[PDB]
């Protein structure tokens, strides 16, 4: 198997309800009908996890070596941003939202004749 | 002339205990709000501005009694009184060595979207903490001795109970007096009139007057929150850096720079949660209101204050504005760096190169980067394009995360006298405002109020270890507040007291009137 | 003019700086008011609803120019421009401007250029002998900051008009 | 009073200048056409009271005067057949009284005082700088189309007898001196 595949972004024209585009609930007060609060989550690794610290990287003959990023208490510091982007893209997929990051992609790509 | 039994020259050093701002006419191309400068362009405290701060405090001391205040500060109306007996000169501000005027950025955050409101971006020049200026008072006594209210004033200055200039509730303006000196000239007599002309006066021991009075501090509730960052806490600097795009804000504090969370920022997060609680209880939506109307809701108008706004509300013309009874100080890091040591961080250009020496310097581990990066740690981030993976073209950025900077306890000062004046004296009416404040502090200790930049993006969550409540002269039914709390859920406050506050609070929830409406 | 040795020469110098500062501020307001001049001075322009460059790109430059307190800080501003000019995606943000990056490089590095754009007759504003050359060297960085500040403000509030059509 | 009345004697002479600018067509020797006009002050001073100092101190630049103040109260219908009709319309009190209503109009001010005083300050500058400040504002406050005088919605000044003149400062001055029991 090629190590990547794609989940289809179905077009969303004429979608309605909470899966559709809608005015955001906002931050001014807690809405009587909508849920708020704290979720506690456990994350356990299955294959090894890379958390490379680009601040401590070392360069020899233009090759870069990365250590693991560690926190002030010396344990591996898994950034919340890395978890957030994991969840965000996984959330966009199963919810089928808009894609958050599309670069311009406005040039015609090129190929070669056989 | 005006008969004078004795002229007292009362002088010493005033020090800025937090950054000052006395405003000029305003605007200066460098900042929106610009410091007052004298005719030589030197920064100064106008004697009008200082004289009014002193007269103001005496008026709060003498319970807004006019009769005695006019006998010191003079009057225009009464046929007997006229010119002021206290004279206050202009005083030039001497900023510390190498230090310079700082610019503080400000933003207003839309209460609905949680993002900066349109047009609500501003910046303020401030005199750094530890700047000095001369106390320049003269008093022309027509009676013998020295007025006790004028002695209480000088005791209040030495206690640092007077605030001067703008943004007094949002970090700025505290001053404290040092080196008080009193020179008496007995201008009523030949030996005294020549002393004024030649001999430079008669010394008085301040400690001898300071012994004949008890300093009556007004009602207040001091709140000290002891906390540490659970995720890196910072306020972002004013603009992007070289090796690091996002750098923490720092301020001069005498010889050293320290990381700072402005009181503006801590006030703003507290206000936001206070409003959300009130609007939640009432289910009052915030979305259709513009930002100046979003801010304006009950109890918070008294605690955090409201903008001046004249209204012909009932043919009668009234001002809606009132100052915040709640004031917040700037919170500085325990860690400190020499000013050039941080200038080495601001001007690093290679994250793996010359930045590494600079952070080893500033973190205090000049030979041990693996300890240096347990204090300030550079982080890299990418935006990952959703079709291709990899990274979106251009979307690479880095943060200097103060993962391990330790922070001093936050000081919140609640002016119980100012609320009690808003409620026309009725201490029953304090309990909803005190109840709200304790609910805000309950959330702060439960990680419900993150602080600073990037709160949704891996920063800003604080652990609160201890809240110390230390009020002075509190009314007897609020006297149970004087406590040190370590349970986040306030269970260290007496249940009878928490149950009393809950009752007055619930009775306000059942009818959320404008509580200062007499 | 006052003789150079004159005792009040220090006091006259306070008055001149005040008259110069207000002249520079007033002239900077007028020059920002016209879109041809903002384009002459910084290369910035409006094209339909679009701004060249984006207001964010002007804001980024402006934040650096805040550090230009003295001519010896011009290293700071020229350092920003070279790092910008070295990154291809960022340099091209300023394409479709009228030479904007060179015009900024010039305004910061050519000490005569700010005074030619302001084009103020300072003769009615000075009373000290050798006052003109001294005050020009002193107020240079402030004039650059004032003119750039004015131009970007005037740009944005005309951009709002083209936007709101 | 004796000082304040001496002003009213000088203000009447200015109001009475209509007796030369609006005239019965082809009359000879030229006779004033019947036109009724006001001039008013609002002192805000403790001593000085010289009409000439008063009016030149708000004529800040040789091309510019900040007052349109000899105001015609006669209805535009009656004047339409005199010479100087277009002059009388530029000076019609209804222009001032209208502009005052816009300033007074509103749950909040249509043009904020905060912004009226920004314009007020700039009017004391050169017209180029005065127009510059208006152009910073003119689209943020749609009411400002009514205060324009250029026919372009880009200046508070209109040309008059080679001078530049404005009603904006008369409207700010007189704003609270247009009250009526009716
Ligand atoms: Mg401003
Ligand atoms: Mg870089």
């Amino acid at each position: 198997h090629n190590p990547y595949n794609f989940v289809p972004a179905l077009p969303r024209d004429g979608i309605t309800g909470d899966l559709g585009d809608c005015a955001p609930a906002g931050h001014s007060y807690y809405h009587g009908d909508k849920y708020s609060g704290r979720i506690a989550v456990k994350l356990t690794t299955v294959t090894p996890l890379l958390i490379p610290d680009a601040s401590k990287e070392e360069i020899n003959n233009n090759h870069k070596t990365y250590p693991v990023r560690i926190g002030k208490d010396g344990k591996p510091y898994l950034p919340p941003t890395s978890i957030k982007g994991m969840l965000r893209s996984a959330y966009e997929a199963v919810t089928n939202s808009r894609l958050a990051v599309f670069e311009d992609h406005d040039s015609r790509l090129a190929y070669r004749m056989p | 002339a005006r008969k004078v039994t004795t002229r007292w020259k009362i002088t010493g050093t005033l020090i800025a205990e937090t950054p000052l701002h006395i405003g000029g006419v305003g605007g200066d191309a460098d900042t929106d709000l610009a410091l007052a400068v004298n005719g030589a362009g030197e920064y100064y405290v106008p004697g009008t501005s200082l004289a009014g701060a002193l007269r103001g405090w005496m008026t709060q001391l003498l319970n807004n009694d006019e009769s005695q205040i006019k006998d010191l500060w003079g009057d225009h109306l009464d046929a007997k009184r006229g010119a002021s007996f206290v004279i206050v000169d202009d005083a030039v501000i001497h900023i510390p060595n190498n230090a310079d005027v700082e610019i503080r950025e400000g933003v207003g955050i839309d209460r609905h979207f949680g993002t900066a409101a349109n047009g609500f971006k501003y910046s303020r020049a401030v005199i750094p903490k530890g700047s000095k200026f001369k106390l320049p008072l003269t008093f022309d006594s027509q009676d013998d001795g020295l007025p006790n209210a004028l002695i209480q004033l000088l005791c209040a200055l030495e206690a640092g109970d007077i605030r001067l200039g703008a943004a007094k509730t949002r970090g700025l303006g505290r001053i404290k007096l040092d080196d008080l000196k009193l020179k008496s000239f007995a201008l009523d007599k030949p030996e005294g009139i020549f002393s004024a002309l030649l001999d430079q006066g008669k010394k008085l021991d301040w400690n001898q007057l300071k012994a004949n009075v008890t300093y009556q501090s007004p009602p207040y509730l001091g709140i000290s929150i002891t906390w540490n960052p659970k995720d890196p806490v910072m306020v972002k600097a004013e603009g992007d850096g070289l090796a690091i795009d996002i750098l923490p804000l720092v301020s001069q504090v005498g010889s050293d720079v320290r990381f700072v969370i402005p009181g503006s920022s801590i006030k703003g997060i507290l206000r936001t949660q206070a409003e959300r609680i009130i609007r939640t209880i009432c289910q009052s939506n915030g979305s259709e209101k513009n930002f100046l109307e979003q801010l304006r809701i009950n109890l918070v108008n008294e605690l955090f204050g409201s903008a001046s706004l004249s209204q012909k509300q009932n043919g009668k013309d009234i001002d809606l504005g009132k100052i915040g009874a709640l004031a917040v100080n700037d919170c500085f890091s325990s860690l400190s760096m020499t000013p050039d040591q941080w200038k080495a961080v601001e001007n690093a250009t290679e994250m793996t190169g010359n930045l590494q020496p600079a952070l080893k310097q500033a973190t205090g581990y000049p030979n041990n980067i693996s300890q240096a990066y347990k204090v300030l740690q550079p982080a890299m981030h990418v935006a990952v394009d959703r079709w291709t993976g990899g990274a979106a073209e251009g979307m690479l950025y880095s943060v200097l995360e103060p993962i391990g900077v330790t922070w001093e306890p936050i000081q919140v000062h609640l002016d119980i006298a100012r609320l009690k004046n808003y409620y026309h004296g009725k201490e029953e009416k304090l309990k909803p405002a005190i109840a709200l404040l304790l609910l805000v502090l309950r959330d702060l200790a439960n990680k419900k109020i993150p602080v600073g930049y990037g709160t949704n993006r891996g920063m800003g969550t604080i652990t609160v270890s201890q809240i110390t409540l230390n009020g002075k002269a509190l009314p007897t039914e609020l006297e149970p507040l004087n406590k040190t709390m370590t349970c986040p859920n306030l269970t260290d406050l007496d249940e009878a007291f928490r149950q009393d506050l809950s009752t007055a609070w619930k009775e306000w929830i059942a009818d959320p009137i404008d509580l200062c409406q007499q | 003019p006052l003789p150079t040795n004159h005792p009040t020469q220090d006091y006259a110098r306070l008055i001149e700086k005040a008259a110069w500062r207000e002249a520079i501020q007033n002239k900077a307001l007028a020059l920002a008011s016209s879109r041809a001049k903002r384009e002459e001075i910084l290369g910035i322009k409006i094209m339909g609803k679009d701004s060249q460059p984006t207001m964010t790109q002007l804001g980024g430059f402006r934040s650096v120019l805040k550090r230009l307190h003295s001519r010896n800080n011009r290293d700071i501003v020229t350092g920003y421009l070279t790092a910008l000019e070295q990154v291809s995606n960022r340099k091209e943000k300023w394409s479709n401007t009228s030479q904007g990056l060179t015009k900024i490089r010039n305004l910061v590095t050519q000490e005569n250029l700010i005074w030619n754009h302001l084009d103020i007759d300072f003769s009615p504003l000075t009373i000290t002998q050798n006052g003109v050359n001294q005050l020009k060297s002193e107020l240079w960085a402030e004039a650059v900051r004032t003119l750039v500040d004015a131009i970007i403000r005037g740009h944005k509030r005309d951009l709002e008009k083209a936007q709101e059509n | 009073f004796s000082v304040a009345y001496t002003l009213a004697e000088r203000l009447i002479k200015s109001a009475k200048e209509v007796k030369q600018k609006v005239t019965v067509t082809n009359s000879s020797p030229i006779t004033p056409f019947p036109c009724s006009a006001i001039d008013f002050h609002i002192l805000y001073d403790s001593s000085g009271i010289d009409f000439d100092r008063i009016r030149e101190k708000l004529r800040p630049e040789d091309n510019t005067e900040l007052y349109n103040r000899p105001y015609v109260v006669t209805a535009a219908e009656n004047l339409s057949q005199a010479q100087g009709y277009e002059w009388s319309q530029a000076h019609s009190l209804q222009t001032l009284a209208d502009r005052v209503s816009y300033l007074r109009s509103e749950g909040k001010s249509a043009l904020p005082s905060s912004q009226s005083h920004a314009l007020r300050t700039a009017l004391y500058l050169e017209k180029n700088e005065a127009d510059a400040q208006y152009s910073l504002i003119s689209q943020r406050y749609k009411i400002l189309k009514n205060f324009a005088e250029d026919g372009e919605n880009k200046s508070l000044f209109h040309l008059e007898n080679g001078k530049y003149v404005t009603r904006f400062l008369d409207a700010l001055d007189a704003k609270d001196f247009f009250a009526n029991a009716n």
